[PDB]
RNA sequence: GGGAAGUCGGCUCCGUAACU
């Protein structure tokens, strides 16, 4: 058989080039001629074979072009390495650029060469022409099609972002991902935005600091034009991406991100309920940064503008029934948990848990009773299951509302106020707990007794 | 005498085999978190000098060689043959209850007899280091071995795939380009509870394999009436304000370039005429601001 | 009207000049005959009819 | 400058970085220490473990 | 290395037998 004969010469090439790769550059050329004959079974068997050959022969250091006994013997083998390995890539580039579908018996040329390229790019890094191997990966990630080879390249790239200590391959990757979407028009499936998240270098010193300085500046400029682009699903990953990596860059630029999202609040105030809530747990996460809370005395990062935005929008969030839809901090889709992670961070901060203003406790719990009226069932228990924890931690500071002897008589209650301290909830007592006994007893009423039992236990 | 040999005499290193080790460790960093290094064929002590230069002043360095090594501080060296039971008992007595973190090999036979025999001697000496690595190394340890590239280098690399998770073959640039040595570094020792004797037997390993549609014409004339240039809008501003009337506009329109032919002439003749008949008229900042608002799109 | 002004800002009329009329508070708009007179003056192909 | 009392019994300034950790950090040539949150190193526990117990 | 100074300094785990 020709296939059996081609397999025999392929193994003879593979054994001789792995026993001693020096003596036979003509084996490398004949391996290219076997790799260039058009028989589909031979093309599959060849490509996997000299993929593992160049997995075994590529040295640990880079080789310069020659330009211009044993020393000349080395260089002729050295140019034979680069020219043969370079001839892999356009062959791989043409193999990648060709069509996918064929008969169902096997993956003819696309998935097998992409798997070979993904395995090759998990070892090439230190060597050159990785960008040509990367440009194949940008090309396939640009097709906007979910596939097995798509998640293979995503897993292959996220290995390099979690392995490359030098980061030069990481820098070459993110530069092409920026060139991916300045050439195109904000049309990723958000996958490269998570690929920014598995980058380890964001999470020799002078070269590494310059490598950090390049990757910090360009990739944040990528999200900077995404915020100008205003793509809704890209916002969720970007605000997730901005929440993690905001503390590295300097004081004035990091405070500019707050001013940037403040303008996004004003743009929404001109979908919009979600986008504000995507921006809501975002800015609460930046304050939740341990170095950023240590930077409470190294920056003003203040949320008293932002709670007032939530307070005036608690009515509109109660009216919308779109709350429930089909280890992440920001990128959660449903606004029920987004409201929870908001309203947890407002009445129960991680840092300074017991240092909360009183009128903020009285007003947000009173409006929580109004939220307990117009809300679906699943959002109700978690809203319920939050507010015992508010009372069990605070107690007497909010218990003035439930008891009418502890009621201040300054002025009548104004439910529609522009400021949290504008309403005076110490005058009104809470009766919406009675309205929730009328709500389905089996589930809602449980939390009510748990709310009142912890209230008496104080 | 090369550059690395001259740097050995300047830095006090005994040989240039030291400079292959540091630049190997600069690539990986397997010596900065280790307590024990089992140095096999450590002559003249250059690899012990690197291992002494990088660890804790409370960690253990054991060097084994067939030749007597001069004493090095913080390094314990003794003379024994690495394939003997007395050697592994001496290492065990030195190690006591402590397992090796890194196992190094700088083995090289007396080359000069035959290239095939020297490579086979180097390949088996790397294998005598390979079983010595297996019971002394701690889990997750490092195994670095110098070996010549030869026919059995495939076989030795295959056993490294079996017993170790991550294995690389690398040429230090500090090594000789003429020399056919290659350095294989193995990481992640899998800790098997049973090791195949044929996986540790030189005779077995080195065996050779064998309706309404009437439309009026108004959407095309209107772009031709729409103002484009600033001079026309200045005339439009002068017409809108009570300054110039219809008679003044016709009279000002009667320039020197009137009563001309513009229909029956070729394209190139009228293009040159259109480029060279433009009059200069005064403009205003109000017209310039208004034409900027007109040209400003969404 | 606010909707009429918003529609005028998105698509300006043919006679729009951005000028406030000295007679009326509404902005002054050129007539069809005035716009044809400006085009005939600028082009110069027929300044005077018949 | 806040004033405290040291082990030597001499009144030492409160925030004094003597240099022993810096000396410690090349005595065994350890790398950078973990921040709060990162995993322990199975090396770093066995490098500096406890003794058999009778001190 | 020594003397001085200051201290509060020196004077449970493996195997075996019944029970869960």
């Amino acid at each position: 058989e020709q296939i059996r004969q081609a397999q025999e010469e392929l193994a003879k090439i593979a054994t001789q080039l792995n026993e001693n790769p020096e003596e036979y550059p003509g084996h490398f050329k004949a391996l290219a001629r076997i790799g260039e004959t058009p028989i589909l079974a031979i093309q599959k068997l060849c490509i996997v074979t000299q993929m593992a050959v160049y997995k075994d022969v590529i040295p640990g250091y880079r080789i310069r072009p020659l330009g211009e006994k044993e020393v000349k013997r080395l260089r002729t083998y050295e140019q034979a390495l680069v020219a043969g390995y370079h001839g892999y890539l356009k062959t791989l580039a043409t193999y990648a650029a060709s069509s996918i579908p064929e008969d169902r018996k096997g993956e003819p040329i696309s998935s097998i060469a992409f798997t070979c390229a993904c395995e090759l790019v998990n070892a090439v890094p230190h060597f050159n022409f990785r960008g040509d191997l990367l440009r194949i990966l940008v090309k396939k990630l640009s097709t906007r099609k979910i596939d097995r080879d798509f998640v293979k390249c995503r897993e292959a790239l996220e290995k390099l972002f979690q392995d490359d200590e030098e980061g030069n391959a990481s820098q070459e990757a993110v530069s092409l991902l920026s060139k991916m979407m300045k050439a195109r028009e904000y049309r990723v499936d958000e996958s490269v935005l998570n690929l920014f998240l598995h980058l380890r270098l964001l999470s020799s010193h002078e070269e590494r600091e310059r490598i950090q300085s390049e990757i910090l500046k360009m990739v944040f400029a990528t999200y900077f034009r995404i915020l100008k682009a205003r793509v809704p699903h890209l916002m969720g990953a970007v605000l997730e991406g901005l929440a993690k990596y905001a503390h590295l860059i300097n004081q004035d630029f990091f405070g500019d991100l707050l001013e940037a999202l403040k303008d996004l609040i004003r743009d929404t105030d001109r979908d919009t309920s979600r986008e504000s809530l995507l921006c809501t747990v975002t800015a609460f996460a930046l304050l939740e940064g341990q170095d950023a809370h240590n930077a409470r005395s190294d920056l003003h990062l203040d949320l008293s503008f932002f709670i007032t935005n939530l307070y005036r929008s608690l009515l509109s969030l109660s009216l919308n029934p779109d709350l429930e839809l089909g280890n992440n901090k920001i990128n959660l889709q449903t606004t029920t948990v987004l409201l929870l992670r908001c309203l947890t961070s407002v009445l129960l901060p991680p840092w300074n848990i017991r240092s909360v203003p009183p009128i903020r406790l009285a007003a947000f719990c009173k409006q929580l009773m109004t939220l307990a009226l117009q809300v679906p069932e699943k959002s109700s228990q978690a809203i319920l299951g939050l507010l015992q924890d508010v009372v069990h931690t605070h107690g007497r500071k909010v218990a003035a509302l439930w008891n009418t002897e502890e009621r201040k008589g300054d002025g009548t209650y104004k439910p529609l106020s522009e400021t949290v301290e504008g309403s005076n909830p110490f005058t009104t007592t809470i009766w919406e707990g009675e309205l929730l006994r009328k709500h389905y007893c089996p589930k809602v009423r449980e939390g009510l007794k748990a709310m009142e039992k912890e209230l008496r236990s104080i | 005498l090369d550059k690395w040999y001259k740097l050995a005499k300047e830095k006090g290193y005994r040989a240039r085999a030291a400079f292959k080790l540091i630049q190997l460790n600069k690539k990986y960093g397997f010596l900065e978190k280790a307590k024990v290094v089992l140095d096999l064929c450590a002559a003249p002590g250059s690899w012990c000098q690197v291992c002494a230069e990088t660890m804790p002043k409370d960690s253990l360095i054991i060097g084994v060689d067939l030749a007597p090594i001069k004493p090095i501080p913080k390094v314990i060296t003794f003379q024994s043959d690495i394939t003997t039971e007395k050697c592994r008992a001496t290492i065990r007595s030195h190690l006591k209850t402590w397992k090796a973190d890194v196992v190094l090999h700088d083995g090289a036979p007396n080359v000069g007899t035959a290239w095939v025999q020297d490579s086979y001697n180097q390949a088996e000496l790397a294998l005598h280091s390979l079983k010595l690595a297996t019971e002394f190394l701690i889990e997750g340890g490092t195994f670095v071995t110098k070996v010549f590239r030869s026919k059995d280098y495939n076989k030795l690399l295959w056993v490294c795939n079996q017993l170790f998770t991550k294995v690389e073959a690398t040429k230090p640039p500090s090594s000789r380009n003429v020399s056919a040595e290659i350095f294989v570094v193995c990481r992640g020792f899998k800790a098997p509870k049973r090791i195949d004797p044929r996986l540790l037997d030189p005779r077995s390993i080195f065996e050779d394999l064998a309706w309404e549609e009437k439309e009026k014409k108004s959407k095309d004339g209107r772009p031709n009436i729409d103002i484009i240039t600033a001079e026309a809008m200045t005339l439009a501003h002068q017409l809108a304000t009570g300054e110039k009337t219809k008679a003044d506009l016709i009279d000002e329109g009667y320039n020197k370039y009137a009563f001309k032919q513009k229909e029956g002439l070729p394209d190139w003749f009228l293009e040159d005429e259109a480029k060279h008949d433009k009059p200069i008229k005064p403009i205003t900042k109000e017209a310039a601001q208004a034409i900027k608002e007109k040209l400003r799109a969404l | 009207d606010a909707l009429q002004n918003l529609l005028d800002s998105i698509e300006v009329p043919e006679g729009w000049t951005g000028l406030t009329d000295p007679n009326t508070g509404k902005p002054l708009n050129l007539s069809r005959d005035e716009l044809e007179l400006i085009r005939k003056v600028q082009q110069g192909l027929i300044p005077d009819d018949v | 400058v806040k004033m405290i009392r040291g082990e030597s019994g001499v009144k030492i300034a409160a925030s004094f970085k003597s240099g022993r950790f810096e000396k410690w950090r090349q005595q065994h040539r350890l790398g950078r220490l973990p921040q709060v949150g990162e995993m322990e190193k199975a090396n770093l526990v066995r490098n500096f473990s406890l003794p058999s117990g009778p001190r």
